[PDB]
């Protein structure tokens, strides 16, 4: 009667405490991975920035050639009035998930 | 959760406590607050009794009406006391008690 | 990422083909019962309850006490509805 | 000579990188915070890249074998730290974080 | 192309919803429409909504419709009618809606014409947002229960109304 | 992607073999409880019995009664069989041994379970037989009823784990198997699995002797075989889900080097085998409920208890800040 | 010991499950050069795409 | 306008929105905030960007 | 934290009282001991009491309804206009309920759920008045509409009442879909659903040649839903 | 072209619902089904816009609209059931007694 | 005399009583114990 | 009125949103790298 009730209740209490301990350990594991990603972020971003700048220069030369002899053009004109930099829009709704 | 008690229309009376704690508001209940509370509860119990006679459940109907009246009257008294402490309602008693303690 | 869904589609195509092969090789040699509607309604309600539970369950670490009590209020409303159904005999099939 | 700075190499060296290239990393991140335009951040990126590649070459010179084993296991398990503890300990015993 | 395939399947299945003589068949085609919709949702990266459309629309709502329609045993004579005489009225109403409403986004959202040049190299990658990516599920759950909890609770009230109404209108206790 | 079909076949074909031998194992265990021998003539120890039965079924002429739902009648078993098959795409057998590492895998399994009802409903309606229709309606109602409790138990596990990824659910049990603190939840889950798979003591379609015709009574040859195969594959899947959620999947019993010697797939298989044995044992031990009694149990017992366990687990984990 | 007859079909089922795991694991390993990694996120995909360049262009 | 992004960060067009709102919060004539408003709407739909790129594609098709 | 909810004291009270009446009615309507008494009039009197207490709470707490307006801003907006509108709505509900008791006892309409549905629809209309976002507006409108659908069909054995309900549900659902479509078009065109944001985006331009056809048709569809609701011709024949 | 293609998909679903209303004068069950089709199309519109605009408001409202669709179908099918029970038929000529 | 009415309810509805106890513990812990644990942490 | 949207009642978001600007789900991704 009381034996299985006590067994179930004690197992619940101690096991939920153990679930908490395991969750803490899993969290620390994730923070380790996430810190690792944080320290190598700047070099990856710098590489990507150099790549994009070179590609953008090539595209600007391409546009200068193609739009040669089109009056009123301005090569690489920023369409935003504020002039703040935005990445080129791609015309694909959700490219990052595929 | 970020919170902000700031109201659109400012208080027109001195602000004794901008965001009074629940127990402070309850302890701030005056005699008039208790009169409002008791009146609302009594009317609700009376309505429960009278409307319960025809179905034959006047007792349980009294209990149900009394629960509704207790909750409504407590909410009304809390409204008044908190509004007084916050300066939204005339709060001469709160200001007098504040300038002394 | 949605990359992991592609094997599921190819798996579906293959399972369909296996089904057609197995099924096709042997070709070579007025009494409306309202209680079903009622059980459908109850399943719909608790289906939406599980639906709303999923994001809450994965978000408990961030929403903390406020999210817990808001979901508790949601459950309180739905459980009052459940008590109403229980009292009215919607859960009895005799 | 210079190890190819693949994801495995960088992830395996991430702790050393964070301890060694911290000022360059922080400076790059501040400049990125102020301006997302890649062109206006190339200098801090070069500082970051030089720090990281110098540390990579240094660590390769000091503990070549342990670094090779740790990088190989990290690539094999796609940078999962938990499946690589033994060689991580061997790598850190010969190339301390300091 | 893939969106052409899914849209064609949805178009045919929807026509079958609205034109099948047998209502049980209509419910089954409706289920095909929800499957195609779920496919589109997977293309958008919204896997939670893709799964929930299966769980709720097909798993609960369509089941309710199927139970009700199957026990009705509708005879075709009660709901039959020739639709050839509707072709003009559908033609004008459809065309006006077609001309206005399939092209409403065109002036505001002008499509990018795909050129004979690799624009993929101009995709800029920001790794900062990729350190800790959020699922659709946890992004939604960050908001439902705290910042927009009142709407959540009002939806609960709507479901309570559904339960009460279902009982009061149909219950005949044995 | 060119090798993906090979992986898919390496899942599907051994699964079909496993179902064929699960039928034989059920017969053998049932016989041994009943002090008799099961099939032991067709092959040594009866090990060729499943192949003979399958061959007999494919060599049986199909009937296809003169109904007005000719397409639906044959497609219903295809639907239930395909649904039974496709749930295995997300099941992990060991660390990294899984076809689709879905982040939303738990909800995907719930969706598949919710889809399972349509094969039974359509088989009942399309067969042009009032008995089959009534039986199909009752079976469908029972499955949807117990799906609610299954979903709520899923939510309890999800609260403990914080991710819908099945592999993450397994690895969250490294500290302790969830079946220890949530043992009543595991018992509830197993019973709900019995009811959801139309298994004893909940097997209404098997109650022909009780004047309750099953939904597949008009089926012959391979449509009937497809229904049977889907049911037994779903039994294997429910055993696998019990193993994943509460017995730590591929994890060893104790985190010791002696136990870590034997591969995780073997741990997972052994736990699945225990649960399949319990399926058979329960069928051997008890009589069956009436439809009304089991519906009352579904709505009056398992739903309230599942909801209470959701509330208790979430409240406890929030209170002491033990959330994932 | 007659009851061991019933353990053979169960053992076959267990072996079948072990096959459904290990066969798909080894085919993926042979094709991709390394075993499947559980939890492939946006970061890992970006790492692999950038690593293709950093390797092939070296 | 809300600021909640679909991947758990600040929405793409939220800074433009906030600049426009802050402008309109003190400029008694909305014509003084026209530029910021069209910047916000350009961030939502990329209409002028895509139009200009289509002009480039058009000229390429004309000179070929 | 608790004081933030002073802005919704009236609504909290009426919802809680409605729950109390639902439980009371279902517990005693099913009572063999009390011989299944009709409770429509008892619950009606208690609900009239609840409406009057809600009115007291709302009218006497006029400044408090605007407390924590920034915290509540993305959910609703309470001001003087909503104050008076809600007071009038509660007064109308109280009068309508008071007119129902002879109907309850002489017809013997014993269903107390009628009163509960009226109270829940009153909750919905209260939230309608304070709605300040398309989402909140739609949700409150739908709650109100579903309550009406159910009560229109309350004489469930009557040909007339069942016909009314069927016509109402079909035409109501159609109009609601049209309105929701309009809301979706407006969101897609502006990135906003909050009324303040919509005001800022749309002001100063109206139709300045380069008009958002998305914005123009979203407005049109929303207007069609509204006109259905106010029974304006040609969206009137349901009424 | 992605956004115009996603929008025209939902648009064909909405137009199909409208056509189902127009073509089903003797079949009010299909009329209810057509209304659900329109609601599904609107829900899809919110989800597509959420992605296109990088904003979560479309997603919250989509979930709530699913709740409304469920309640709507439940109550509507209850009303259908009681109408059928009163008349013994679902034919439109037996639900035309209120007029003028 | 409501002390055996609860006894009778528990005897006749063990499942409902157990559900109420389990859920009530789950509600009691955050409502009462959690603020206590938060208060002991402040000091 | 002239410039009604200037009136403080209408600038609720301009005063609320800064209070939640550090909330997970609406932060600039670089804020986590530097904090
Ligand atoms: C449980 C029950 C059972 C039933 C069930 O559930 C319920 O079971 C469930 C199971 C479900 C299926 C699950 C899975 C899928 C697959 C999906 O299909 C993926 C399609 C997407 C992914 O496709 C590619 O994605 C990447 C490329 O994007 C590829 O990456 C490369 O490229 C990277 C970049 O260089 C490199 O870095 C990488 O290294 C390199 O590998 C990647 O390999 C490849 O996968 C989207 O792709 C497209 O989208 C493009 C954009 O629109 C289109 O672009 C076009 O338009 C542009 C202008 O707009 C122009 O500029 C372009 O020139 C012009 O081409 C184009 O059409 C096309 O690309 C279609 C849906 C479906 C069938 C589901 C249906 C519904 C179910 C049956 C459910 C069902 C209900
Ligand atoms: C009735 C009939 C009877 C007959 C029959 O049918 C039925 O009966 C059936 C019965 C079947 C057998 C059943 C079972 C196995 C085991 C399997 O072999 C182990 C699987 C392989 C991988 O899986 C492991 O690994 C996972 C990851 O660690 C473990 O996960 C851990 O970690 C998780 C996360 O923390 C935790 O969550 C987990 O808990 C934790 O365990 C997982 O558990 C564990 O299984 C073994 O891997 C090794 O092989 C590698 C090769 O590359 C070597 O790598 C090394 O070399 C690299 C290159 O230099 C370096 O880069 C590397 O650093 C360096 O290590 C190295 O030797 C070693 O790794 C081989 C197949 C066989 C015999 C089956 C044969 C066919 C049958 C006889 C059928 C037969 C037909
Ligand atoms: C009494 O209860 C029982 C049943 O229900 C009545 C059974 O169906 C069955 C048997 C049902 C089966 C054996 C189905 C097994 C099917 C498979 C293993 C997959 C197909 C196997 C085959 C031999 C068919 C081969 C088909 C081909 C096209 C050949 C190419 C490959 C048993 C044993 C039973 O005890
Ligand atoms: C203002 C509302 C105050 C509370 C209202 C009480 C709600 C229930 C009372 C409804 C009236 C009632 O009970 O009617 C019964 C009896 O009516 C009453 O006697 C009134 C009951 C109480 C109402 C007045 C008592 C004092 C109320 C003061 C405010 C409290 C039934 O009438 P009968 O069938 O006996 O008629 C026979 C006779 O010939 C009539 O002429
Ligand atoms: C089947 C289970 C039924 C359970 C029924 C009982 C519980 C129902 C919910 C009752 C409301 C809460 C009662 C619990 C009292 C404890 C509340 C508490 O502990 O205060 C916390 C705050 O709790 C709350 O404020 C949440 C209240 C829940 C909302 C309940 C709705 C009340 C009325 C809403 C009005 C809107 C209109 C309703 C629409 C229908 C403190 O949190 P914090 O400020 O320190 O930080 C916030 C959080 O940790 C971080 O995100
Ligand atoms: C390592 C081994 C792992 C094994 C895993 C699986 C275990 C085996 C499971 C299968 C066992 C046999 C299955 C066949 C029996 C099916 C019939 C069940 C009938 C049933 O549910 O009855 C209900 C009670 O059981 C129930 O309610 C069942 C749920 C019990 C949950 C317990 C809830 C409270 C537990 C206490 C927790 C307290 C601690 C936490 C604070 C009450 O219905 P009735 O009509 O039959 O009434 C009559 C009572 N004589
Ligand atoms: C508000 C937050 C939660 C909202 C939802 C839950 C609300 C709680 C449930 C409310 C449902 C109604 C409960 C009715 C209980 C009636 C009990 C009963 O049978 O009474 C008969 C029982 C015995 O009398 P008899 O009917 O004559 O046998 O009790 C009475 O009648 C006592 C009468 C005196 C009470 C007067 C004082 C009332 C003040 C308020 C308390
Ligand atoms: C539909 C929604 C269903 C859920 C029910 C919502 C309302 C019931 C809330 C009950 C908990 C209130 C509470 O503990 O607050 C005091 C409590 C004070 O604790 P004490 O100092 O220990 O008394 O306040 C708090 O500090 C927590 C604030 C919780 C948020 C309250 C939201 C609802 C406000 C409406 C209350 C109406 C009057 C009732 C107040 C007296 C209750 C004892």
């Amino acid at each position: 009667a009381m034996a299985m009730f006590l067994a179930v209740s004690g197992a619940f209490a101690w096991g939920m405490y153990q679930v908490g301990q395991g969750n803490k350990i899993r969290r620390a594991l994730k923070e380790e991975k996430y810190a690792a990603r944080r320290t190598i972020l700047p070099i990856l971003q710098a590489e990507e920035d150099e790549r994009f700048v070179s590609e953008w220069k090539k595209y600007l030369e391409y546009e200068a050639d193609v739009m040669k002899d089109v009056p009123g053009w301005k090569v690489g004109e920023n369409v935003y009035n504020s002039g703040r930099w935005m990445p080129p829009a791609t015309g694909e709704l959700r490219p990052d998930v595929w | 959760m970020n919170t902000d008690i700031t109201a659109l229309e400012k208080a027109q009376y001195p602000v004794v406590d901008r965001n009074p704690a629940f127990t402070k508001v309850v302890g701030n209940f005056s005699t008039l607050d208790y009169l409002r509370f008791s009146t609302i509860t009594g009317i609700s119990v009376t309505v429960g009794y009278l409307s319960g006679i025809k179905p034959g459940i006047k007792g349980p109907s009294m209990v149900t009406g009394g629960l509704i009246g207790l909750m409504g009257g407590f909410m009304y008294a809390y409204q008044n006391s908190a509004g007084r402490l916050m300066g939204f309602f005339p709060n001469d008693g709160e200001v007098a008690s504040y300038q002394k303690r | 990422m949605m990359l992991e869904f592609a094997p599921i589609f190819i798996y579906l195509v293959i399972s369909l083909l296996v089904s057609l092969i197995l099924l096709g090789v042997p070709f070579l040699f007025s009494r409306f019962d309202i209680r079903f509607y009622l059980v459908s309604i109850l399943f719909l309600i608790f289906d939406l309850e599980v639906t709303f539970f999923f994001p809450w369950a994965v978000s408990l670490n961030k929403i903390d006490l406020f999210g817990f009590w808001s979901m508790m209020a949601f459950l309180f409303i739905l459980t009052i509805g459940f008590l109403y159904e229980w009292k009215r005999g919607a859960l009895d099939w005799e | 000579g210079n190890p190819i700075p693949t994801s495995a190499v960088l992830t395996a060296s991430a702790k050393h990188i964070g301890m060694r290239c911290m000022p360059e990393n922080v400076a790059f991140l501040k400049c990125k915070k102020n301006d997302p335009n890649p062109e206006k951040c190339l200098d801090k990126g070069r500082d970051v890249t030089r720090c990281v590649l110098g540390l990579l070459k240094d660590l390769h010179q000091k503990c070549q074998k342990e670094m090779d084993d740790y990088v190989g296991c990290m690539y094999y398990y796609t940078n999962e730290f938990d499946l690589c503890r033994k060689e991580q300990e061997a790598f850190e015993k010969v190339c301390p974080l300091k | 192309m893939i969106l052409s395939v899914l849209s064609s399947l949805a178009l045919v299945s929807g026509l079958m919803v609205v034109r099948a003589k047998n209502p049980v068949h209509s419910v089954l085609f409706f289920i095909l429409v929800f499957c195609d919709t779920s496919g589109l949702l997977l293309l958008l990266g919204l896997d939670f909504f893709a799964m929930i459309f299966l769980v709720v629309y097909i798993g609960a709502i369509a089941v309710l419709f199927l139970f009700v329609v199957m026990m009705f045993h509708i005879q075709i004579a009660e709901i039959h009618e020739e639709v050839l005489r509707y072709l003009p009225v559908s033609g004008i109403i459809g065309l006006i809606f077609w001309w206005e409403m399939f092209f409403i986004l065109d002036n505001e959202s002008i499509p990018l014409l795909p050129t004979q040049r690799n624009t993929t190299s101009l995709r800029y990658t920001v790794y900062a947002g990729k350190v800790r990516s959020w699922t659709n599920l946890e992004t939604l759950g960050n908001l439902l229960y705290t910042y927009y909890f009142v709407w959540f609770l009002v939806s609960s009230l709507i479901l309570l109304v559904a339960m009460i109404g279902a009982i009061v209108l149909t219950m005949h206790r044995t | 992607y060119i090798a993906v079909p090979a992986e898919i076949l390496g899942i599907i074909l051994p699964l079909l073999l496993g179902v064929a031998f699960l039928v034989l194992a059920e017969r053998k265990v049932m016989a041994f409880v009943q002090r008799r021998k099961g099939p032991d003539v067709v092959g040594s120890f009866g090990l060729l019995q499943p192949l003979a039965d399958g061959l007999k079924l494919i060599l049986k002429e199909p009937i296809s009664p003169s109904s007005a739902n000719f397409f639906l009648f044959r497609m219903a078993p295809v639907a239930t069989f395909m649904l039974s098959l496709v749930a295995w795409a997300v099941v992990p057998f060991d660390y990294g041994m899984v076809l689709s590492d879905l982040n939303i895998g738990l909800l995907y399994l719930f969706a598949i379970s919710s889809l399972g009802v349509y094969g039974i409903i359509i088989a009942g309606r399309s067969s042009n037989s009032k008995y089959a229709f009534l039986g199909a309606l009752r079976s469908a109602a029972q499955m949807v009823s117990y799906e609610v409790s299954i979903g709520l138990i899923l939510i309890t596990v999800l609260i403990c784990v914080g991710s819908c990824n099945l592999s993450e659910i397994v690895m969250a049990q490294k500290q302790i198997w969830f079946g220890i603190p949530l043992f009543p939840v595991l018992v509830m889950f197993f019973i709900s699995c019995l009811a959801e798979t139309n298994r004893a003591p909940f097997d209404l379609p098997e109650a022909e002797a009780e004047l309750v015709a099953g939904y597949n009574v008009e089926y012959s040859s391979m449509g009937f075989a497809l229904f049977f195969l889907g049911e037994y594959a779903n039994m294997i899947l429910m055993s696998g889900l019990c193993t994943l959620f509460f017995l730590g999947g591929w994890l060893p019993i104790l985190d010791l080097p002696i136990f870590k010697k034997i591969p995780g797939s073997i741990w997972f298989s052994i736990k699945v085998l225990f649960f399949l044995f319990l399926y058979i044992w329960v069928r051997a031990a008890f009589p069956r409920y009436r439809y009304d009694q089991l519906m009352g149990l579904g709505w009056k017992v398992f739903l309230p208890l599942s909801l209470a366990w959701v509330v208790s687990v979430s409240g406890l984990l929030v209170t002491f800040q033990w959330l994932p | 010991l007659v009851w061991l007859e019933a353990m053979l079909p169960l053992g076959i089922i267990g072996g079948m499950l072990c096959i459904m795991g290990n066969s798909q694991y080894y085919i993926h390993k042979a094709y991709h050069g390394r075993p499947k990694h559980i939890g492939h996120d946006e970061w890992d995909v970006a790492m692999e795409r950038r690593d293709k360049k950093v390797v092939e262009k070296a | 306008a809300s600021g909640w992004g679909i991947t758990g960060n600040k929405g793409r067009c939220y800074d433009f929105w906030m600049d426009f709102s802050e402008c309109m919060s003190h400029c008694r004539e909305p014509k003084d905030c026209t530029l910021l408003r069209e910047d916000y709407l350009e961030c939502l739909h990329h209409s002028k960007e895509f139009q200009r790129r289509n002009r480039i594609y058009k000229e390429e098709q004309r000179k070929l | 934290m608790f004081n933030l909810f002073l802005a919704v004291f009236p609504e909290i009270f009426i919802i809680n009282a409605t729950f109390i009446l639902l439980i009371h009615g279902v517990v005693f309507s099913t009572s063999k001991k009390y011989d299944y008494p009709p409770l429509a009039s008892n619950v009606g009197w208690l609900g009239l009491l609840s409406v009057l207490i809600t009115l007291l709470l709302l009218a006497a707490g006029a400044p408090l309804l605007t407390i924590a307006h920034l915290f509540w801003n993305n959910l609703f907006r309470r001001d003087n206009f909503t104050y008076f509108c809600q007071i009038f709505l509660l007064l109308s509900t109280a009068g309508t309920i008071s007119m129902c008791f002879d109907f309850f006892d002489q017809e013997r309409f014993d269903a107390f759920e009628f009163i509960v549905l009226i109270l829940l629809s009153t909750c919905g209309m209260l939230f309608m008045i304070s709605a300040y976002d398309l989402i909140a507006m739609y949700l409150a409108i739908e709650l109100q509409s579903l309550c009406f659908y159910v009560i229109a069909a309350s004489k469930r054995k009557s040909e007339f009442s069942t016909e009314a309900g069927l016509k109402y549900l079909i035409l109501g659902a159609f109009s609601s879909g049209i309105l929701l479509f309009g809301c979706s078009m407006i969101y897609g065109s502006t990135g906003a659903t909050h009324f303040d944001q919509l005001a800022k985006i749309l002001t100063g331009y109206e139709i300045t040649g380069a008009r958002s056809s998305g914005i123009f048709m979203g407005i049109l569809f929303i207007a069609v839903g509204f006109l259905f609701k106010i029974t304006a011709v040609p969206f009137h024949m349901w009424a | 072209m992605d956004l115009i293609k996603y929008f025209t998909f939902s648009m064909i679903i909405f137009i199909l619902g409208i056509w189902g209303i127009l073509l089903n004068r003797r079949n009010i069950l299909i009329m209810l089904m057509s209304i659900e089709l329109m609601l599904l199309a609107v829900n899809l519109n919110f989800l597509v816009f959420s992605v296109s605009l990088d904003d979560m408001m479309g997603q919250v409202f989509a979930l709530l609209v699913l709740t409304v669709a469920a309640a709507e179908s439940a109550i509507g099918l209850a009303i259908f059931v009681i109408t059928f029970r009163v008349r013994g038929t679902i034919a439109v000529e037996f639900i035309n007694s209120i007029q003028g | 005399p409501v002390m055996e009415k609860l006894r009778m309810f528990v005897a006749q509805e063990p499942v409902v009583a157990a559900s109420c106890l389990i859920g009530g513990v789950g509600l009691f812990l955050p409502a009462v114990v959690r603020p206590i644990l938060d208060s002991l942490e402040a000091s | 009125p002239y410039g009604f949207w200037t009136f403080e009642r209408h600038n609720a978001q301009l005063r609320w949103d800064p209070q939640i600007s550090q909330v997970a789900g609406r932060r600039d991704p670089y804020d986590d790298l530097l904090e």
